[PDB]
């Protein structure tokens, strides 16, 4: 079988910034087709027989290559661009595609908006309760979040949600849960949420 | 010879006769003079288009379309007009004809269809059906008689004049045969078998020739186009497969027959002793 | 224009079968090829096969990974495409695509919603559902305790579609857990109707709950 190897795994780009992935095939090849897939969205055709747009298709994309080495390169960025983007080979059996490269819109920074909120209730019935902290709209994606026992770095039942890049502005959003029990409520009175980005000179604590 | 002799009538001012596809018959009487009667002929009058089949087309005005397999059906944007004939076909595809799989790519082929030569059908009844009768004096001159209007009085001037009633029955069952030309040659086909041919074909005053295919051969597929030819003309297995109908003489928008006779009543009252 | 809506995803156990279908509409389903392709939970891409028209004798052709255990079918009659399933196992988790074949060289173009295909021998679950109360204002809908995923959340209806922020959902305890938080003025609350929709596909239920 021949192997599409996808080069740039994961890339930001400033908008309009020329950008550009490859698609390093492990054996000759005829025709390359490119396909756009955003988050959520099934994929779509966008580049076919090499360097044919597809239609809807903006004129800002383009694609070269040939034997084994293609590309395909936007012209100038921009936030409608932001998705992940497959090579799909034709020349042989059976039928290739990439890993695919994310491309992510390298935007201006914003402050994680962070929220809480308190056990509800509903479970508390049982033996059953969980502290869930909120980390909306903020860029970069770098970011530590973190939990404490009345200064105790808990990291024992804490699992977060990282999302992907908002495509109304391009911001993200995470969500942390710290775990253990639930008969733990009267059990402790200190709660936290030290969230520390690059937005603040000191780490964000609204807890 | 069949030149019939009868006389006028026991005391009275008529007489009942009859005729053959030829026959004539002499009256006489004593004081009236003796009346010559032939029935001359009989024509068909202005006859109507019902269906012209066609015998020799032409094709022109190729233009045949194409796709791969995983390109769905072939359309020719002739297809949109009633001129052309069109037939959606098949053929192998791959590599050597821009196309990344081998397979059956679609394919659509037009061609205009023209008539070179019509074999015009045409109708008759009574409202149009002469009959030749010519009267002799012991002078003369002849005249012609519808089923529409039968009688007739011819003036002889000091001689006097005749009514003459008629009855125009023939032997043709009219509404039942109809007038084919083929070439120059004219026949009487019979009803059915006339629209039972499988042959292009106008109506009433109509430019739309429908069944057309029969005439034009459409060759052997070709991934570029599609070679279409149309076939030699029919004249001749036309006129061998029509040879037991009544051939006929379409002599200048008539037509001539025989299988016909009338019963007239001869008014010999009007004539002068 | 062209309708791909895929149809007949849920949990199976490892070993079982599962019969796919693309119900197609918008165009002559015929006339063209047609293909299946799944996507694992790991964005991974793989093409499964392909299935010729009429005019092709329906050829077909399998990827390594599929010969014997599915075969595709096409219900020409009423532009359907099927994908019968036979002794599924981990590999086979995954979303599952039907896509139409063009092109002189062929592209999969239209694609679909695509459906989901979960191979495991846990068991189903309804959902916890709880009302995040805000302690302008933020609040949203806890979603625990279920299983297989997807679940799926709204809020009025489909209707309220700006703000919105459903979190992914991660694995423990067999289990899978999503957040979600939405907003609106603070001038506009409780004054109109917050609710969550949460409906739960493996259970089949569904609860349309209310943020008060």
């Amino acid at each position: 079988q021949i192997v599409l190897t996808r080069t740039g795994g994961i890339m930001s780009a400033s908008p309009g910034e020329k950008v550009t992935m490859t698609c390093s095939a492990s054996s000759s090849v005829s025709y390359m087709h490119w396909y756009q897939q955003k988050s959520g969205t099934s994929p779509k055709i966008w580049i076919y027989e090499s360097s044919k747009l597809a239609s809807g298709v903006p004129v800002r994309f383009s694609g070269s290559g040939s034997g084994t080495s293609y590309s395909l390169t936007i012209s100038s960025m921009e936030a409608e661009d932001v998705a992940t983007y497959y090579c799909q080979q034709w020349s042989s059996h059976p039928l290739t595609f990439g890993a695919g490269t994310k491309l992510e819109l390298k935007r201006a920074d914003a402050a994680p908006t962070v929220s809480i909120f308190p056990p509800s209730s509903e479970q508390l019935t049982s033996g059953g309760a969980s502290v869930v902290c909120f980390l909306n709209n903020f860029y970069p994606k770098d970011i530590n979040v973190k939990w404490k026992i009345d200064g105790s770095e808990r990291q024992n039942g804490v699992l977060n949600s990282w999302t992907d890049q908002d495509s109304k502005d391009s911001t993200y959003s995470m969500s942390s849960t710290l775990t253990l029990t639930k008969d733990e409520y009267e059990r402790h009175n200190s709660y936290t949420c030290e969230a520390t980005h690059k937005t603040s000179t000191s780490p964000i604590v609204k807890s | 010879s069949n030149r019939d002799f009868l006389e006028g009538v026991s005391g009275a001012t008529w007489v009942d006769l009859v005729l053959e596809g030829d026959s004539c018959v002499t009256i006489m009487s004593k004081d009236k003079p003796t009346i010559d009667v032939k029935m001359m002929n009989m024509e068909a009058a202005n006859l109507a288009e019902v269906r012209s089949y066609c015998y020799l087309a032409t094709v022109s005005d190729l233009s045949t379309k194409a796709a791969c397999p995983t390109m769905g059906e072939a359309h020719n944007d002739k297809r949109a007009d009633p001129a052309f004939v069109c037939r959606q076909g098949v053929v192998d595809r791959g590599w050597g004809n821009g196309c990344g799989l081998f397979g059956k790519g679609s394919i659509d082929t037009c061609a205009k269809f023209a008539c070179s030569t019509k074999a015009i059908g045409r109708t008759i009844l009574k409202e149009n059906i002469k009959y030749e009768v010519a009267i002799f004096v012991h002078q003369a001159g002849r005249f012609s008689i519808t089923p529409a209007a039968p009688s007739y009085t011819l003036k002889l001037g000091e001689y006097g004049e005749v009514t003459v009633d008629c009855e125009p029955r023939s032997g043709i069952d009219t509404n039942a045969y109809y007038v084919m030309t083929v070439g120059t040659k004219t026949f009487l086909v019979h009803r059915e078998w006339f629209m039972d041919l499988n042959l292009p074909w106008s109506s009433a005053g109509s430019t739309v020739w429908r069944n057309r295919e029969t005439l034009m051969e459409f060759e052997e597929p070709h991934a570029t186009k599609q070679s279409v030819i149309a076939l030699g003309s029919q004249e001749g297995a036309l006129h061998q497969a029509l040879a037991g109908a009544i051939p006929v003489e379409f002599s200048s928008n008539t037509v001539k027959l025989t299988s016909g006779h009338l019963k007239c009543r001869v008014k010999m009252e009007k004539l002068q002793l | 224009e062209v309708k791909l809506v895929e149809s007949g995803g849920g949990l199976v156990l490892p070993g079982g079968s599962l019969r796919l279908s693309c119900a197609t509409s918008g165009f002559t389903f015929t006339d063209y090829y047609m293909t299946w392709v799944r996507q694992p939970p790991g964005k991974a891409l793989e093409w499964l096969g392909f299935i010729g028209n009429k005019a092709n004798d329906y050829t077909t052709e399998y990827s390594a990974s599929v010969k014997g255990r599915f075969t595709i079918s096409r219900d020409d009659s009423q532009s359907i495409l099927y994908l019968q399933m036979s002794t599924l196992r981990a590999e086979d988790r995954a979303t599952y695509y039907c896509a139409t074949v063009y092109g002189n060289y062929p592209y999969f173009d239209v694609w679909g919603v695509g459906t989901t295909v979960a191979v495991s021998s846990a068991t189903t679950t309804a959902p916890s559902v709880y009302p995040l109360v805000p302690g302008s204002v933020t609040l949203g809908c806890l979603v625990k305790g279920y299983f297989p995923e997807p679940v799926t959340v709204k809020w009025n209806y489909g209707a309220l579609s700006s703000g919105v922020r459903t979190v992914s959902s991660v694995l423990q305890s067999g289990f899978y857990s999503l957040s979600s938080l939405v907003t609106v003025p603070s001038s506009t609350w409780p004054s109109q109707t917050v609710i969550c929709n949460v409906a739960h596909p493996a259970s089949k239920v569904d609860l349309i709950k209310e943020i008060s």
